[PDB]
């Protein structure tokens, strides 16, 4: 076989820092390397790709390299953005060997998350009311600066979202957000994002 | 007019129709260093300990005749339909040893300017017809596209027995070689 | 471009048989594989088949594969003893020494009782008059919940009008009950405006979850509804508060 | 154990007939500037080829037209490749352990069963060993201690 091994398994840098991911592989035939993509459960993207001649390659922001004696490579993205945010898959195939020219082996993922550089947070816990009940409710964390992250519930009633961050796109301007609900007859919402830890100055309105 | 210290051959196909007939080899400073035999699809070394460490993955051949015979029908509508000039062949013949009547030698028919190659080398003792003992190389590649051939005869060399090659081609109608010098 | 698979979503009452076939969409990619991925996310090579007639088995855990390529553009796969879930991705290339071009893929969800399984409920929470009155902006939040299995897609209209500026979902949808091993599933999305734009009642915003879930012919008996594929969504107009 | 690899033979789109298709790598010292030319052939002529120094799919002829762009347009890059994919690596990882360290010594002067090449006409026997005619003895071969004589 190719094992084909992604050494890391996530990375969490935020805007302009480079993101590097690490590979190796086994077999000494190995000659030509993709890359590929994958965003929040939808298909793979090709990406970049290199081959065995060359030690390093370069286009737009990324650039891979390759040490066949070492028989690690790597790929570069730089100068990261929001939209970079995926599961990255290196990939082999020895392109000489025709047990295999026609297949490629892959790497087990590393998902990069690029984070927002929000300059301007204003971190809050609004509240919210449904149409068709009135009653019915959820409380929302928004605009806090990208390094405060959420917590998990544990509580087995709370739900409690992830951090997701949202561009408009219209203007110039990227925000976070979890939600929390329950139904739960204490439940409540000062106190949702309990666990979750929190800038100080966060702001709470007045239901 | 092409040099260098050494030339590898790590491809050499043909294939040729009608009949569709195939060769994958690879040489090296023109010897032959294995045949892939495409119809039990593996990889059959000239001298067995050849790949004793060294693999070949008989696949690639499989490939490269699959693309030549694909590549045939499309250069064959491409030249109107030409077919081949038929050459015809060039035996020769001498021994493994000098020769040493008692103990065993090998001996060797060399057929040059084959083409398209298919041939028959068969071997004859006194016209009596040898099938003994006998082994054929792949046809190897020669410069100019023709190919040539080397069939071995292992023998006990007994003087009063008298040795022949005939070499059925296509292009000429056989042709034996008796021995010499 | 490139490729039409087909299905996307499909339920395997186990063990049992399912197919689908891969449409080639542009010959100079005539190379054809078949890739799996399993469900912790890494792909598995299965067959690359070049030919029309070439036809070939895998037996693989946990499912067993029949793939012919059945002429110079389809592409099929047949699978059982599907065992647990994985999504499979159909490729295709120009060559030997050239990377693949991936498919749209099938997901596949194992399914050991058709009871198991539940359309969404969905609402829209109209945004905190203090995040109008505090940032400058109005952010509501469509609730996808008590889904099984987590087959969805969910889009957002502003006015008929499929909408993606400032808007975010979850990657993943949540269980809502992690211990049990077949919990019905939920998911959040938010959608910011400026608060002007919500502070127009003219407007209507909706949000709609496509529910793939199981067939119109699927063997039923139930007090619930049948719990098959469909749209279901909730509306919330306007405010000048 | 190591591994023997192969140049790839290049598809085309769209009364005895032969095609044929040639993989040649050329070495000098081994190693240092390496050059290979893959050959397309039909019957006898060599219609379409790859030379490392041309670094592009040419054509030979004027059957090589509706090739040569085709070839450069699918094959082009990891033709090119090809060169340290696969002639260097069985210079390499093949060759060196096998057909260079092994030599195998020589047997109106005539001379059997002696490899590599090199000794102070010739015939190649095609088994991995060779013979030669020249009109005591002395035969000076590189895979030995005492130049044998006799
Ligand atoms: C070799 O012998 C076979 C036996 O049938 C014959 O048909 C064939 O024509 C001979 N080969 C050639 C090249 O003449």
């Amino acid at each position: 076989m190719e094992k084909v091994e992604q050494h890391e398994s996530t990375l969490s840098v935020r805007e302009g820092d480079s993101a590097v991911i690490n590979c190796t592989y086994t077999d000494t035939a190995s000659s030509y390397f993709p890359w590929y993509k994958q965003e929040a459960g939808k298909g793979l993207h090709f990406v970049i790709d290199i081959r065995s001649n060359v030690d390093r390659k370069q286009s737009q922001r990324l650039i891979v390299l390759l040490d066949k004696k070492a028989k690690r490579f790597s790929l570069h993205i730089t100068a990261t953005q929001p939209e970079d945010s995926a599961i990255y898959f290196c990939a082999a195939s020895p392109s000489n060997s025709g047990g295999s020219n026609y297949k490629l082996t892959f790497g087990k993922g590393t998902l990069l998350t690029v984070t927002p550089n929000i300059q301007n947070p204003d971190p809050a816990v609004y509240q919210l009311r449904d149409s068709k009940s009135s009653d019915k409710s959820v409380c929302l964390f928004t605009d806090f600066d990208s390094q405060t992250n959420v917590s998990q519930s544990k509580d087995s009633d709370v739900y409690i979202t992830d951090k997701c961050v949202l561009d408009m796109r219209s203007m110039d301007f990227k925000s976070n957000s979890a939600v929390a609900w329950s139904n739960k007859s204490d439940f409540a919402c000062a106190n949702a994002f309990n666990n979750s830890i929190i800038p100080e100055d966060t702001f709470f309105p007045s239901p | 007019d092409i040099e260098a210290d050494h030339v590898g051959f790590y491809g050499t196909t043909v294939y040729q129709s009608p009949g569709d007939i195939g060769q994958y080899t690879h040489e090296f400073d023109g010897d032959e260093l294995f045949y892939v035999d495409l119809d039990k699809k593996k990889t059959v070394w000239r001298l067995p300990e050849f790949g004793q460490l060294i693999l070949f993955e008989p696949q690639g051949g499989l490939q490269c005749i699959a693309a030549e015979k694909h590549n045939l029908g499309i250069l064959t509508k491409r030249s109107n339909f030409t077919p081949a000039t038929n050459e015809a062949p060039q035996a020769t013949v001498f021994p493994k040893s000098p020769v040493l009547l008692g103990q065993p030698n090998t001996l060797i028919c060399f057929v040059d300017n084959i083409f398209p190659p298919v041939i028959n080398i068969t071997w004859l003792r006194n016209s009596k017809s040898v099938t003994d003992g006998v082994y054929e190389t792949s046809f190897l590649v020669n410069r100019d596209h023709s190919f040539h051939k080397l069939s071995y005869l292992t023998f006990i060399p007994s003087d009063d027995d008298i040795y022949d090659c005939k070499v059925e081609h296509w292009g000429l109608e056989p042709v034996l070689k008796h021995w010499e010098p | 471009t490139l490729l039409e698979q087909n299905p996307r979503w499909r339920l395997v009452p186990r063990g049992q048989a399912v197919n689908l076939r891969c449409i080639l969409k542009n010959s100079q990619y005539p190379w054809m594989s078949w890739y799996q991925q399993d469900l912790q996310k890494q792909l598995q090579w299965l067959f690359t088949l070049r030919s029309p007639g070439d036809a070939e088995v895998k037996s693989l855990p946990g499912a067993d594969y029949l793939a012919t390529r059945v002429t110079d553009t389809e592409l099929r796969l047949q699978v059982a003893n599907m065992s647990q879930g994985r999504t499979l991705y159909c490729t295709c290339s120009a060559g030997l020494g050239y990377e693949q071009y991936f498919g749209p893929g099938t997901r596949l969800t194992v399914l050991e009782d058709l009871k198991n399984v539940f359309p969404p409920e969905v609402a829209v929470f109209e945004p905190s008059e203090a995040e109008i009155s505090h940032t400058q902006k109005a952010t509501l939040v469509c609730l996808a919940t008590g889904f099984y299995p987590d087959h969805v897609e969910l889009s957002w209209w502003v006015n008929g009008k499929e909408v993606h500026s400032g808007v975010c979902t979850d990657p993943q949808p949540l269980k809502e009950q992690p211990a049990l091993n077949d919990s019905r599933y939920c998911l959040s999305s938010r959608l910011r405006v400026s608060a002007t734009f919500w502070q127009n009642p003219r407007n209507h915003f909706r949000c709609q979850v496509q529910f793939y879930g199981l067939s119109e012919n699927d063997e039923w008996t139930q007090d619930r509804a049948k719990p098959v594929t469909q749209i279901v969504s909730a509306e919330a107009w306007g405010r000048a508060d | 154990l190591v591994e023997r690899l192969y140049l790839v033979c290049g598809e085309e789109g769209a009364r005895h007939f032969v095609h044929q298709f040639k993989g040649e790598c050329y070495f000098t010292n081994g190693t240092q500037r390496i050059r290979l030319v893959t050959r397309y052939i039909y019957n006898r002529e060599e219609y379409l080829r790859f030379d490392s120094d041309v670094g592009e799919y040419r054509a030979v002829t004027e059957l090589g037209r509706h090739s040569a762009e085709y070839y450069n347009k699918q094959y082009l890059e990891r033709t090119r490749a090809e060169l340290d994919t696969a002639c260097r690596h069985n210079y390499e990882e093949t060759e060196v352990p096998t057909s260079l360290r092994r030599l195998e010594q020589p047997n109106v002067c005539s001379v059997t069963d002696f490899y590599p090449a090199k000794i102070k006409q010739l015939i190649r026997n095609g088994d991995w060993t060779f013979q030669v005619l020249v009109m005591t003895c002395h035969v000076e071969h590189p895979s030995l201690k005492s130049p044998i004589t006799v």
